[PDB]
RNA sequence: GAGUCU
């Protein structure tokens, strides 16, 4: 059975007959009365085998007495019925028929190889026109179609001088006559003279095919089928329904059409009937064969009885319900069940409640095995009845098997690996599965009726894999982010919160206790509240420089309840950890601290004890939810009446015609959105510090113990957002569009919504629940694309010996630092020797892990940026080295050799997309954008440091910025960046570049709902290509008459002014242009679409004045749904509609000639004297002002970067950082934590292929894209031994294309495009040697990674040795 | 004087399922939807209470 | 085709 690889080729007519064991010459199935295989029918016993095991039809030869005996009477071999799914058959077609997959599957294959259009071939097939096969005198050209009339011409004049024929016969003779060797040479030699792009593309693809056609051992003949193979009967079964009715496959129905028409064709050829009749029959034969192979492809698919079309062969291969995706990359499984899950808060974290009767049916074979060992049952049938009667002895043995025998629990959807976890089963009384509360976060499992799948790991390997890898206690940190997924929620947080928090005096304040146990004594004795401030003696162990723990005793001022919680705390943590009032965010840090200090065991026990005490003290608290607990501010009706009057003011100004519709829309939303903030801040201020209590002193105040407040403050469930809808104001609801409804709901759920408020609320309700049903599948399809590309990638090597890495500056974005350097750089090999500021002693070695210890030292010395070894920079050919990846984020230690990183990376990216599409959608009612970024206020004192900024001073005396991507830094005393902002175009700076500012100063100011166009020169305004009606429109008022001009774009524009660009030209007093200082550009600002202009023609202006105001309408609340397409586009490496232009070679610029507005750049570098020319559109205002030392990859046009242009000009590390930053920004907006290394994994797979420029010393030569890994393995032998060095360029690929580019065709046909993959592999004669995981999952082998890693490499040495 | 018509009943925008939810006015639309949907799934008991 | 968990 065992084997090396699988190969695909075209089936020769000869080859088809080898598989066949007889010809099916009749369309009969079975006799209606004596139900048996018919004489040479589709279910023939003489051809495919006997229906019973070792029994002929007539019944002369029965059982193994007659082993290999073929009955002489009926003609049936006495063999297993197994032979009926294995033996195939054939049909000798009287006339050739084209194979649809080598005809319709574009590229046409038969047509691409003949260089003859598909249309032209089909005309020949359906007998519309003759094609010349070999015109004797070259009067008649080869592959020239002749109409029925034009055939009659040549027939009388020439006759035998030409051989033009019609039907599949003609295309087959046409494929027979063509010589691959002679035509291939000619195509090579005649490409020399022309050399264009699409000729050289198509002529080179024709050469590649012709050469691969020769080397594959395929003939072009075989594109047309003379013989048609038959599927074995058991694979297309005619079996009886329980009742007398029968059922059959749709293949039997398609085979019958083919055999009928083939047998009738033979009869009409026997009858020497006119050709008109014969042609109809040959068309019908082509139709039935084409329907059999791929039904719905050539024409409308042939329907059966049901009105639906008959399922063809191709259909059982292709796509989702095809063998690959449903019965091969995934399976139904023995020793499995499921049920409704329910809590087990008593359980330990390594345990789960498994019902009696479930576990009994699950572990049946192990019970029969124990029952024979103890001597209770003689045979299995006896043991079966003992278990079926559920005898008392059986429960005791079941109990024995299950101890120390783990079980796997799974939930849908399986988004990430933690969707399956192993537990020790606990037999329980009921029928419901009991799940441990702490693993509930990994499963996303609530108990409101979830169901979970049960699997038994049978084999010992599987028992050990379950316990060592997939056990719940081993899987604590998330592999996506190095943080614990096992974190208390709900009751547990509320309980520890209630315990730790203090209260004024209370019972027994300022007492003095011997220890944590006397604190539990006073609380249970009923003499102190858990909230009494008390001095207590507590002894904390803190860990020394060596492994030993140092003990320290001290009086601590904490509450009684805090002393009691210390009892749970293991020795090793300071007491400072339980001294604060604990919420969910703090409790997660406790187990993360404990994991890094103590280990795995302590955490698992600590996590449990936290769960136990958290639930129990939550229960003591008796925390509740009443209508009075939803406090409304007394001043709500005040805020609304003020805010109502403000909105009435803009609508009254709109009726006058002062403010426009779009302006009022953005302006009204800002008033209501700040009013919701005002009511909510009033609510939380009159809710949080509302408890005003009398102490034994006089009177003070503390945080309120309002039940709902505690629940949102602790973070147990709900948040301030939800409390708005409950007590404050419901807010702006979202349109189903995404755009925000102009009337928000003033009321809250305590007060109740009225008829209309509800009706408005339902718009947003339905649209959220709609995304939970629909948009989840765009997100889940990303998971799938990501997995198929990264699949094969595994840790192969320990250390690659590469020196390279990506430089990681800290993500300081938008005032507050969003992601420290520490977080981004943690658990990563230091690429280069990265020391302290004073370069006079190395601080960190080159090949060394970054432990939290070393990361803390980075903050001490203030390491700013650190070059870090990345997955992308690995020089491993085979997979990735352990060093380049670094620490397994799930394990907190160096990654093992053999672990599958590709899949882990895909899953981490895919999961939060997919699950967040269901989250704030069921939970979402409202909209909550606040995009009103009017002004940057700097918070620390600093010097203002602008970068990528070119401003110009205005009449007012204000530094106005005339650059799009201006950044604003905040430089401290020593000279390092603390805060960072985006200052936009046309913004007014308070202080210019280098000037000192104080803290809390408006350093920049601008208008958000408008993108002004600001001038760089002073003078008068000229109207150019601003013809009224063609390009712009006009509207006026009364008495005086103020008119505004509105620029139309290509949508609202006529065909008259399409090639007219509208622009506001600057001129002086005389009327001439005004040159922009220090440049030959006459001043001309191009106004885009929807641009409103209030200054009309002939108006005096200074520099810094706003010419036109482009509207900025974007009132969509950006959820996962609006940002995920961006992620998909990035991973798929799409150029945008307007790529920004970048300099290709470093050197001195000179601007050149022009094409009616369109610019040229004949740039001549200093070293490279040969020029590089490139065309530029008219409307692109350029950043560079020519004649300047420009380097590789300098922004010439402002605008979005193609990732292709980044990799092409600024290398791998540049494009990696573009993808990681752009993708990660989208998940950071949603608060999703994905390590950079996971994106880096997929980017590595995107940077798989590479195009070979210079000729090699193999058969790369030129134009052939090959994988990176392959060309380097050649270059290793070339650098040492010599011969022609192969120059290269690394190319970028999208996910969907990189997955299909893999040499494993079984990986490709299992992803998508099954019909195309199989045909291109069949014609090249490709051999898949089963490299990756997909391939071995398919064949049902051991994964060549993980535990099997060891095994697969051991087979690979058997192959090397001899 | 500009008023031409008026809603007949307080209940008219809602369905039969939703009319049976008490205090529907104080429920989010999203949960109200499931409640009326599950009210339909409610098996009748031995004693009609 | 009517549902259940996401
Ligand atoms: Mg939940
Ligand atoms: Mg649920
Ligand atoms: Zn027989
Ligand atoms: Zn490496």
């Amino acid at each position: 059975e065992e084997f090396d690889a699988i190969k695909i080729a075209l089936a020769s007519p000869d080859m088809i007959r080898s598989w066949s064991f007889g010809e099916v010459k009749k369309p009969e199935t079975i006799n209606y009365r004596t139900f048996k295989p018919e004489r040479d029918g589709l279910f023939c016993a003489r051809i495919f085998g006997p229906v019973k095991d070792y029994e002929c039809l007539c019944g002369k030869y029965k059982r193994l007495k007659h082993r290999g005996v073929i009955c002489e009477k009926c003609g049936v071999e006495v063999t297993q019925t197994k032979v009926r799914r294995e033996r195939m058959g054939h049909i000798e077609l009287a006339s050739p028929t084209a194979h649809i997959w080598f005809l319709k599957s574009l590229p046409s294959r038969i047509g691409l190889l003949l260089d003859m259009p598909l249309r032209d071939i089909e005309r020949v097939l359906y007998f519309e026109s003759y094609v010349v096969i070999e015109g004797g005198m070259t009067n008649l050209e080869r592959q020239q179609i002749l109409t029925e009339e034009q055939y009659l011409d040549a027939l009388e004049e020439f006759g035998d001088e030409f051989d033009a024929k019609m039907g599949a016969e003609a295309i087959q003779a046409l494929l027979k006559s063509m010589d691959l060797e002679q035509e291939c040479e000619q195509l090579r030699e005649e490409l020399n003279e022309t050399n264009s792009e699409t000729k050289r593309k198509k002529l080179t693809k024709r050469i590649k095919l012709l050469e691969a056609f020769v080397q594959s051992g395929n003939k072009p003949e075989w594109m047309i089928l003379t013989v048609l193979p038959v599927l074995p009967p058991d694979l297309r079964p005619l079996v009886p329904l329980d009742g007398g009715r029968f059922a059959t496959s749709d293949l039997n129905d398609l085979y019958r059409r083919v055999i009928n028409r083939n047998n009738r064709l033979k009869r009409l050829l026997d009858l020497a009937a006119p050709d008109i009749i014969v042609r109809n029959e040959k068309r019908m034969l082509q139709e039935a064969v084409d329907a059999l192979l791929d039904n719905g492809r050539r024409g409308r698919a042939i329907t059966g009885s049901n009105k639906r079309p008959l399922k063809s062969l191709a259909d059982m291969i292709k796509g989702k319900q095809g063998r690959f995706r449903q019965n091969l990359l995934g399976k139904r499984v023995d020793y499995s069940g499921r049920s409704v899950i329910t809590v087990g808060p008593y359980l330990r974290l390594h345990q789960c409640g498994l019902p009696k009767k479930m576990a009994l049916e699950l572990f049946k074979p192990f019970i029969y095995g124990k029952l024979e060992l103890r001597g209770l049952a003689t045979t299995i049938k006896a043991a079966k009845k003992m278990v079926e009667r559920e005898e008392a002895v059986v429960w005791d043995i079941l109990d024995e098997v299950i101890r120390e025998h783990p079980v796997l629990l799974n939930r849908a959807p399986t988004l990430h690996r933690l969707g399956i976890q192993a537990f020790e089963p606990v037999l329980i009384e009921g029928k419901a599965i009991q799940l441990h509360p702490l693993v509930c976060a990994a499963y996303n499992a609530d108990f409101d009726g979830d169901q979970m799948a049960v699997h038994v790991p049978l084999t010992l390997e599987a028992q050990l894999e379950a316990r060592a890898l997939m056990m719940s206690t081993n899987n604590i940190l998330s592999p996506a982010n190095g943080e614990p997924i096992i974190v208390p929620s709900q009751d547990v947080v509320l309980g520890l919160y209630y315990m730790t928090r203090d209260c004024v005096n209370a019972k027994g304040e300022g007492m003095v206790l011997t220890g944590p146990k006397e604190a539990e004594r006073l609380y249970r004795s009923g003499l102190a509240s858990l909230h009494a401030r008390v001095k207590v003696r507590i002894t904390e162990y803190e860990k020394d420089a060596n492994g030993e723990l140092v003990a320290k005793t001290s009086l601590k001022d904490t509450t009684v309840g805090r002393a009691i919680l210390w009892m749970i705390v293991p020795k090793g943590l300071p007491y400072s950890i339980v001294n604060q009032a604990l919420g969910k965010k703090a409790i997660s840090k406790m187990l993360n601290t404990c994991y890094r200090i103590l280990g795995l065991k302590p955490t698992v026990i600590f996590a449990d004890q936290i769960m136990y005490t958290g639930f129990a003290y939550a229960a003591r608290s008796g925390a509740s939810v009443g209508i009075d607990d939803m406090v409304i501010p007394e001043k709500k009706h005040e805020i609304i009446s003020e805010a109502e009057a403000e909105v009435a003011e803009i609508q009254e100004q709109f009726q006058s015609g002062l403010v426009t519709a779009g302006e009022r829309y953005n302006k009204v939303i800002d008033i209501w959105a700040a009013a919701n903030d005002r009511v909510s801040k009033a609510m939380m201020d009159n809710l949080q510090t509302e408890t005003v209590i009398n102490r034994d002193g006089q009177e003070e105040k503390q945080v309120s113990f309002n039940s709902i407040y505690m629940m949102a403050d602790s973070g147990a469930r709900g948040s301030a957002a939800q409390i708005r809808q409950l007590a404050g104001m419901r807010g702006l609801m979202a349109k189903p569009d995404g755009s925000i409804i102009e009337t928000p709901i003033t009321a809250n759920f305590r007060e109740g919504l009225n008829v209309l408020q509800y009706f408005i609320s339902t718009h947003g309700a339905r649209k959220g629940l709609a995304d939970t049903a629909l948009k989840t599948a765009n997100s889940g399809y990303l998971t799938r694309r990501l997995v198929d590309v990264a699949q094969d990638l595994v840790v192969t090597e320990d250390d690659c010996g590469t020196h390279e890495g990506i430089m990681m500056t800290p993500v300081i974005e938008g005032g507050d630092v969003k992601e420290p350097l520490r977080d981004r750089v943690l658990g990563r090999v230091t690429a280069e020797d990265v020391l302290k500021p004073g370069t006079a002693d190395i601080l960190v070695p080159r090949n060394t892990l970054l432990h939290e210890q070393w990361c803390d030292l980075l903050e001490e010395n203030s390491v700013d940026a650190v070059k870090v070894r990345s997955v992308v920079s690995c020089d491993t050919d085979f997979g990735v080295c352990a060093h380049c990846y670094g620490r397994d984020l799930a394990r907190g230690h160096i990654i093992n050799k053999g672990e599958a990183i590709g899949v882990i990376a895909a899953q981490s990216i895919g999961e939060p997309g997919t699950q967040l599409t269901m989250r704030t959608f069921h939970i979402g009612g409202a909209a909550s954008r606040a995009a009103a970024e009017s002004s940057i206020q700097v918070k620390n004192k600093g010097s203002i440091k602008l970068s990528n900024v070119k401003s110009v001073v205005n009449s007012s005396g204000k530094l106005v910025i005339t650059s799009r991507n201006t950044e604003l830094k905040l430089i401290d005393e020593f000279g390092r960046t603390k805060e960072s902002y985006k200052v936009p175009y046309g913004a007014v700076l308070a202080k210019g570049d280098g000037e000192q500012v104080a803290g809390g100063e408006t350093v920049a100011n601008w208008d958000p709902h408008t993108m002004p166009v600001i001038t760089e020169v002073s003078g008068f305004v000229r109207f150019t290509d601003m013809i009224d009606g063609q390009t712009i429109t006009r509207q006026t008022d009364e008495l005086t008459g103020l008119s505004s001009l509105v620029v139309l774009d290509s949508a609202e524009r006529t065909a008259g002014g399409k090639d007219l660009r509208p622009a506001l030209k600057i001129v002086d007093a005389q009327g001439n242009d005004v040159l922009i200082p220090g440049t030959d550009m006459p001043a001309q600002y191009f106004l885009p679409g929807k641009a409103i202009v209030q200054l009309e023609d002939g108006v005096q202006i200074s520099s810094g004045d706003t010419l036109a105001r482009i509207p900025q309408e974007s009132g969509g609340t950006k959820d996962i749904t609006g940002g995920l397409p961006r992620v998909a586009d990035l991973f798929e490496a799409r150029r945008p509609k307007e790529p920004a232009i970048l300099a290709e070679i470093s050197g001195i610029v000179s601007f050149g000639k022009e094409t009616k507005g369109k610019r040229r750049l004949v740039i001549t570098p200093v070293d490279g004297s040969d020029p590089y020319e490139e065309m530029i559109p008219k409307w692109r205002q350029l950043n560079v002002f020519e004649g300047e030392r420009v380097e590789r990859g300098d922004v010439i046009s402002d605008g979005p970067e193609a990732p292709h242009d980044i990799l092409r000009l600024r290398g791998v590390h540049a494009v990696t950082r573009y993808i990681v930053n752009e993708v990660q920004d989208v998940y950071r907006l949603q608060g999703v934590k994905i390590n950079d290394k996971h994106i880096e994994v997929i980017v590595r797979q995107m940077l798989r292929k590479a195009t070979i420029v210079n000729a090699g010393s193999s058969d790369f030569l030129e134009g052939e894209q090959v994988e990176y890994s392959r060309v380097k393995i050649a270059n290793r032998e070339l650098e040492a031994n010599g011969k022609v060095g192969a120059t290269y360029s690394r190319d970028l690929l999208g996910i969907t294309k990189a997955s299909l580019a893999t040499e494993s065709f079984i990986s490709a046909a299992s992803f998508q495009e099954t019909t195309r993959v199989l045909t291109e592999a069949a014609v090249a004669g490709k051999r898949d040697e089963l490299r990756g995981l997909k391939e071995n999952v398919i064949v049902g082998r051991l994964i060549p990674a993980g535990t099997g890693y060891a095994y697969h490499q051991d087979r690979m040495r058997r192959r090397a040795a001899g | 004087d500009q008023v031409d018509y008026m809603d007949v009943s307080t209940q008219q925008v809602v369905s039969v399922g939703a009319s049976l939810i008490p205090f529907l006015e104080h429920d989010d639309a999203n949960r109200a939807l499931m409640g009326a949907n599950m009210q339909r799934q409610a098996v009748p008991t031995l004693r009609a209470d």
